[PDB]
């Protein structure tokens, strides 16, 4: 009772740059019907001692008294809000935050359970809404008695039971269901940081319960820092009460080696430590990080940063080495494989809660990306549903995914920096390229604090370099080579000049970062580098050939082109391709017949 | 019923006798129901139910409307018992239940299902949408009437649910009589035994006031045997009903049927309204971050803009909305004008033309174990009723969506027939279609009728052909680079809006006779580059009717036409 | 709704009928006495004439056309007894015929409403056990099949042989032996089937569509299912 006019004048006496913080919130969150309201403990540590030591000791004894002085001061709100202008009041639930400490997952221990506890990590799922009751009506089947129970903040030997007696035996009680009210509330699960994971064992997991006023508030995938209650249901659990989300020597080593002039030179000469040569793939590596410019223009149409880049060769050359320096390098990585990888998957996984068999989904290495780059190996082997997904978060970085109840778009601001070894046009089109804590520290300083610009001093170099290439690849273009040359290309440019330039923490670019960046830019095209007629094979064949088609498939056009040493499999396929394509409606016709009835 | 009543139902009773002795309004309501139906049983119906004035009930009883407003198990039922006692007293002939319904403003009870959570469960709960499913209509149990033969009489023994009571009786099951007394069996007769069918449709938020980039959160409506007959899917919906939870809710009465706009951001408006150079810098200042294609976004700028949806008399309606396909080489902006014209428009939805569950867009069919049936999903096009959608990689598009575009592109609709439904729905949608060749690039010098990969038909559909060129030339080349390494968005939304919801122009007789002379010359085109149809004169009026909105005036003008004749002859030759 | 007096109407209709040899109803019952014809067809303008004939003398009418055109499956089966009671002797479980009905048409409506030709969108839920009268095209028929309707078991230990009749699409077979005289025994003696005792029906399903003009504005002609029997 001491304890309700301590936090009733804790409530109503709070001051904060002139002003109260809970009254004004309270009323407008009664005035929405919210039934909620954000509470901070730096303020009760503040404000009081007798308080917060207790609230981390026995939380599960303070916290509803604390919830029913609040509704006590919420009926007098009520009523006193109602006579101005135009009964049955529920538990106001609360939500509780804070930033004071980040204990990991591995620190957890035997030792204070059941107290306060506020840790971060990734969701993975949060399929179910299951439900509860907060009041229910109860009544026998023998001598026709009811009567009703309450609970409040208790949602496997609990205390929600039902009573055996009140003869009328054991159980003769019925719910009566016309008379109740629903408590939604859901089962989640948590896990650590993959990037900050040991080598030898998989990343463990975490369950936690939600209750109503946080219900579907949290997205699953994402940097999520939760507190609530270590319990023990032997298993243990976390009851949510609160949700949130997203040493000066090492700055001054930093700026140390940020005045280097050869910095650049030695990053490269450490990047590989037994790479033989490749020094443009490791500076295309290295500069395929942060991405480049993201410029935020008042008309709403803001262009994209981050760039492409992708690996191909022979195994071996460290294809799957220097993957893992990159995930252990930048801010927010995680590693992960062509088509998902055992028990984990980059694609948006669904499958089977074993519980009572219930739909939900898996977050790959694609949700936990957001705001950093993702790295995956063997982009040859890819499922039909993930290749979709990634065809449009490489070029639009927004994931779409919409199914039974859930449709969403998430935000994907993932680089990807892939190794290889219908699919010439995804590899030859979406991608642009074909201490360790002190750097980390500085990557992440630079890409939160800065936002580059270009100058037209050196961006009339970049214009001069690409009249040129226009003008000099146009020869093998007119020459029917087919393989390009884009604006896309140019926009790479620009954002490869821009993280050049932004390596050294400046806002502005000159012709230092364009030099090396022409010469990144000829090794990729170097690698890229190495109708009429064919319609008029195709065409007049067919056309003047066999209009039935029979007797013509695979097998004479093998001929005429055998015969007439034009035929690739490749131009063949390519040509009848473009005839479907073209919708020759005859070629679709002889598609769905002669091609598998085959000549 | 069984129970002896106490003086809280009496007293609720008495009151809403005095209510209705006091309003006359819903009296002569029932007397007027009660004599069509004397009427048409003299010829030889309607579902007994009378929408009550919500504003008629704050301000004769305080008490009993915050009583309906936190208590309708205890406030409906006495007040429906006091309708029924007036149905008989008001009726003077010999020889059923009576319900009722609501309308109004809720306050803090009119909200969105994605708000809609645990709180408030008694109370009743108006919440507006758009359905997406709705279930075959099921009749059910309710006074079987049964035959015994050997001694010739008849029995009888009814059903209760555990839903349509908005309150509380005792529950128990029987089983389905089987054999009388004693033991002889009985025949079934069904000639009598009523069949209340009810319905289950699913509801969730509209994509205009909800948050979009989230998801939509769906509720199902359980419905009587009354209003079978007025919800089909793609409509925009206003349910009321109750939120019991055995969660659903009780949908008693269904209602089928955006930036604020101030004083001085009209003045701007009619301030620009009369220049003659608002059309070139509007048209320029949607997409700077795209350098050239002045008169491609000069006709993206009449097509999100509309048209003007004219209905005829006892005919058929006319198409207002105008459709735009966009082909070229894969270089340049195609796929970044559409982030621009999903994020600027009023409402769109855009999907990729490849990678739909269903069997497109428009619909899906599903089965659930629920009801142990199948209902219906909608995709997409039918939940964009007027605003804009926009479709890339339209070559990759199959044969089923074409059939179904071919079909809802002049027709403005949509019709399906399947295993156990048969019906029409209405969706005047703009389409925004983006395609690339199948060779991979394309040239002036090549045929313009073979690069495309689509159908003729296809062709005559889409309005506008949009073809973007990409040769290499160092002239023009030379500034892109300083351009991209270099009027606002809340603005032209409200203006759309305004021309949308305000202006609506007519003809003039200076407008047409250019018009005419225009389709009479190019039906020239036809010998030399391009087919020229019948939709095409439509198409050549609508972007004028466009303009002629752009700047809002209440008719049309000469130049409208002569600015579609001018986009016309940029996008044919 | 009472049946007592209803019955005693329906069993003094087809006996005195002279409007339409002599008394038809007899002379069908003579003719399916004499083993020619196994349909009885029952009009409602006889039981209009004959409701004429008992309101014109002063009697009590007692109205049967408000009462068969609801729950006619009872009266399928209540009127079915009374013609059972009485049938003339021969010349040359039991049922030798079949019973059917046909409705008044609107010629008799206008001359002293229950025949309507109603729509398969005027169905609207709440005319589940009406005589309806439905127009419009057949476009899915099926083949003729023969379904049972009442269960002929045997035996060999007691000879009393067992009827069981079933309702649904499905059933069980009743192996346990449910006679007047294993119930007072230990032994509980196997049964056996009889397809011949059995009786069966003529059953065929088909698919009603909605005519093209009296389809509304935009919709398309929906189905529905007619279940038909015997002749």
């Amino acid at each position: 009772t001491e304890i309700i006019k301590s936090f009733k004048n804790f409530i109503l006496e709070f001051r904060l740059d002139s002003q109260f913080i809970y009254r004004d919130q309270l009323r407008n969150n009664i005035l929405v019907k919210n039934y909620s309201l954000t509470v901070n403990m730096e303020h009760l540590i503040g404000y009081n001692e007798d308080i917060y030591k207790k609230l981390s000791d026995e939380p599960s004894d303070i916290i509803p008294l604390f919830e029913t002085a609040i509704t006590q001061v919420a009926k007098r709100i009520s009523i006193l809000s109602r006579a101005q202008s135009a009964n049955s009041l529920p538990t106001f639930q609360l939500i509780l935050n804070s930033n004071a400490n980040q204990i990991p997952l591995r620190d957890l221990d035997s030792e204070h359970v059941s107290k306060i506890v506020r840790l971060s990590g990734i969701i993975i799922s949060t399929s179910v809404l299951s439900s509860r009751a907060t009041y229910l009506s109860i009544m026998c089947r023998n001598c026709r008695h009811t009567t009703s129970i309450t609970i409040n903040n208790f949602n496997t030997g609990n205390t929600v039971s039902l009573p055996r007696s009140c003869n009328c035996g054991p159980d003769p009680y019925i719910i009566i269901h016309e008379s109740s009210k629903f408590i939604d509330q859901q089962f989640l699960k948590l896990q650590e940081i993959p990037e900050l994971v040991p080598v030898g064992e998989m990343p463990r997991n975490l369950t936690m319960t939600c209750d109503r006023y946080l219900t579907n508030k949290v997205i699953p995938g994402t940097r999520v820092t939760i507190v609530g209650i270590y319990s023990i249901y032997r298993t243990p659990y976390i009851k949510i009460l609160g949700i949130q989300s997203d040493t000066e020597e090492e700055e001054e080593e930093f700026l140390q080696l940020s005045r280097n002039p050869k910095l650049y030179e030695i990053l490269t000469n450490s990047i590989a430590p037994s790479i033989f040569g490749n020094e443009d793939i490791k500076k295309a590596i290295v500069c395929l990080l942060m991405g480049g410019s993201k410029k935020i223009l008042p008309d709403g149409m803001r262009l994209r940063g981050d760039i492409n880049v992708l690996l191909l060769g022979d195994p071996g050359t460290a294809k799957s080495q220097l993957l893992k320096f990159v995930e252990k390098v930048s801010p927010i990585a995680v590693y992960t494989s062509g088509k998902g990888s055992s028990a984990a998957g980059l694609t948006a996984s669904v499958q089977r809660d074993p519980m009572t068999r219930e739909f939900y989904l898996e977050g790959g290495a694609m949700v936990l990306a957001d705001g950093g780059v993702v790295c995956i190996d063997e982009f040859d082997k890819m499922r039909d549903e993930d290749r979709v997904a990634i065809h449009e978060a490489m070029e639009q970085q927004t994931i779409s995914i919409a199914k039974a109840g859930i449709t969403t778009v998430l935000n994907s601001r993932t680089s990807v920096l892939a190794a290889a070894n219908d699919f010439q046009t995804t590899i030859l089109s979406r991608f642009d390229m074909i201490s360790i804590e002190k750097m980390k520290r500085y990557i992440t300083y630079c890409r939160l604090k800065c936002a580059p610009r270009l100058s037209p001093q050196a961006a009339e170099k970049l214009s001069s370099n690409f009249v040129t290439i226009r003008k000099q690849l146009l020869i093998n273009e007119l020459e029917s080579t087919e393989r390009p040359i884009t604006i896309r290309q140019l926009e790479a440019i620009i954002r490869i000049t821009e993280s050049l330039a932004k390596l050294e923490l400046s806002p502005i670019a000159q012709e230092r970062h364009v030099d090396e960046a022409i010469r990144l830019f000829q090794a990729s095209t170097m690698d890229a580098a190495s109708s009429l007629s064919e319609i008029r094979r195709f065409e007049q064949e067919l056309k003047r050939r066999l209009p039935i088609g029979w007797s013509t498939s695979y097998q004479t056009l093998r001929r005429e082109f055998v015969d007439t040493h034009r035929f690739s499999q490749l131009a063949l396929d390519k040509a009848l391709y473009a005839l479907e394509k073209h919708e020759t409606i005859q070629l679709r016709h002889q598609g769905q017949n002669i091609y598998r009835s085959g000549v | 019923t069984f129970f002896a009543p106490d003086a809280v139902f009496g007293d609720r009773v008495r009151r809403f006798q005095e209510f209705l002795d006091t309003f006359t309004s819903y009296r002569d309501s029932v007397r007027s129901i009660q004599v069509y139906n004397s009427n048409n049983a003299a010829n030889y119906i309607l579902p007994h139910r009378i929408i009550i004035s919500l504003d008629d009930l704050r301000e004769f009883d305080r008490s009993f409307w915050s009583g309906i407003l936190v208590e309708p198990a205890y406030f409906i039922p006495p007040a429906e018992k006091a309708l029924t006692d007036l149905a008989d007293s008001m009726d003077d002939v010999p020889h059923h239940p009576w319900k009722l319904s609501f309308k109004g403003s809720f306050g803090a009870h009119a909200l969105s299902p994605r708000t809609l959570t645990a709180q408030h469960l008694n109370k009743l709960v108006s919440v507006e949408g758009i359905v997406t499913k709705t279930s075959l209509v099921r009749p059910k149990l309710i006074r079987s009437v049964h035959y015994a033969a050997k001694t010739g009489r008849f029995h009888y023994r009814d059903y209760t649910d555990a839903t349509t009571t908005l309150t509380t009786r005792i529950p128990t099951p029987a089983i389905y009589p089987t054999e009388d007394t004693e033991g002889n069996k009985l025949t079934t007769e069904y000639g009598y035994s009523t069949f209340i069918d009810h319905q289950r449709i699913t509801v969730q938020e509209m994509p205009e006031m909800a948050p979009a980039g989230q998801l939509p959160r769906s509720i199902d409506v359980i419905l009587d045997d009354d209003l079978v007959d007025k919800t089909k899917p793609g409509d925009r919906v206003n349910v009321v009903g109750v939120f019991k939870s055995l969660t659903l809710i009780l949908g008693n009465t269904v209602y089928p049927l955006r930036q604020m706009l101030t004083d001085f951001d009209i003045r701007n408006i009619n301030k620009l309204s009369k220049k003659k150079d608002i059309f070139d810098i509007l048209s320029q200042s949607l997409a700077p971050s795209i350098y050239g294609h002045d008169h491609i976004k000069k006709a993206i700028l009449l097509m999100l803009m509309g048209g003007v949806e004219k209905n005829l008399e006892n005919g058929s309606h006319l198409r207002g909305d105008i459709n735009i396909l966009m082909v070229g080489d894969p270089s340049t902006a195609k796929s970044q004008l559409l982030r621009f014209v999903l994020n600027t428009a009023s409402l769109a939805i855009a999907t990729t033309g490849r990678g739909s569950s269903g069997v497109g867009l428009t619909a899906a069919v599903t089965t659930d174990r629920e009801t142990g049936e199948r209902r219906l999903e909608a995709g997409a096009m039918v939940l964009a009723d007027r605003g804009v959608v926009c479709i890339d990689e339209f070559d990759k598009m199959t044969d089923v969506d074409r059939v179904a575009i071919h079909e809802v592109m002049e027709q403005q609709t949509v019709t399906i027939a399947k295993a156990g439904i048969h019906t029409t729905l209405n969706a005047r949608c703009s389409v925004i279609a983006a395609a690339n060749p199948v060779f991979g690039q394309y040239d002036v010098n090549r045929d313009p009728h073979q690069n495309i990969a689509l159908p003729d038909s296809l062709l005559s559909r889409f309005d506008l052909l949009f073809v973007v060129t990409d040769d290499i030339n160092e002239i023009r080349d030379r500034s892109i680079s300083e351009h991209v390494l270099r009027v606002t968005i809340p603005f032209l939304r409200k203006y759309v809006q305004y021309a949308k919801e305000r202006v609506i122009p007519q003809l003039t007789q200076e407008a047409i006779n250019v018009i005419v002379k225009n389709y009479t010359d190019l039906r020239d085109d036809n010998t030399k580059k391009s087919p020229i149809t019948a939709r095409t004169l439509e198409t050549l009026i609508r972007l004028a009717t466009a303009h002629a909105k752009v700047r809002l005036s209440k008719t049309v003008n000469k130049v409208d036409a002569k600015v579609a004749a001018n986009l016309l002859r940029f996008a044919l030759l | 709704v009472d049946y007592n007096n209803l019955f005693n109407e329906i069993t003094d209709f087809l006996v005195t009928f002279k409007q339409d040899k002599g008394p038809k109803y007899m002379a069908m019952l003579q003719k399916v006495a004499n083993r020619e014809l196994n349909s009885v067809i029952i009009d409602l303008d006889d039981i209009l004439q004959y409701q004429n004939e008992k309101f014109l003398q002063g009697t009590q009418a007692d109205d049967l056309v408000s009462a068969i055109q609801q729950n006619a499956n009872h009266f399928t089966e209540l009127f079915c007894r009374a013609i059972d009671n009485n049938m003339p002797l021969p010349t040359k479980l039991t049922r030798r015929y079949f019973l059917y009905f046909k409705p008044l048409s609107q010629n008799c409506a206008r001359r002293y409403i229950s025949s309507k030709p109603l729509s398969v969108r005027q169905i609207k839920g709440d005319f589940l056990g009406q005589l309806i009268t439905v127009r419009g095209i057949i476009t899915r028929v099926s083949d003729v099949k023969p379904a049972v309707e009442v269960i002929a078991y045997t035996c060999d230990q007691c000879g009393y042989e067992v009827f069981q009749e079933v309702n649904s699409r499905t059933f069980t077979p009743l192996s346990e032996c449910t006679s007047e005289e294993c119930s007072q025994n230990q032994t509980k003696g196997q049964l056996f089937m009889s397809t011949r005792a059995s009786k069966f029906s003529a059953f065929q399903e088909c698919k009603i569509q909605e005519l093209s003009q009296q389809v509304p504005v935009g919709h398309i002609p929906r189905s529905l299912n007619i279940h038909v029997n015997g002749t």
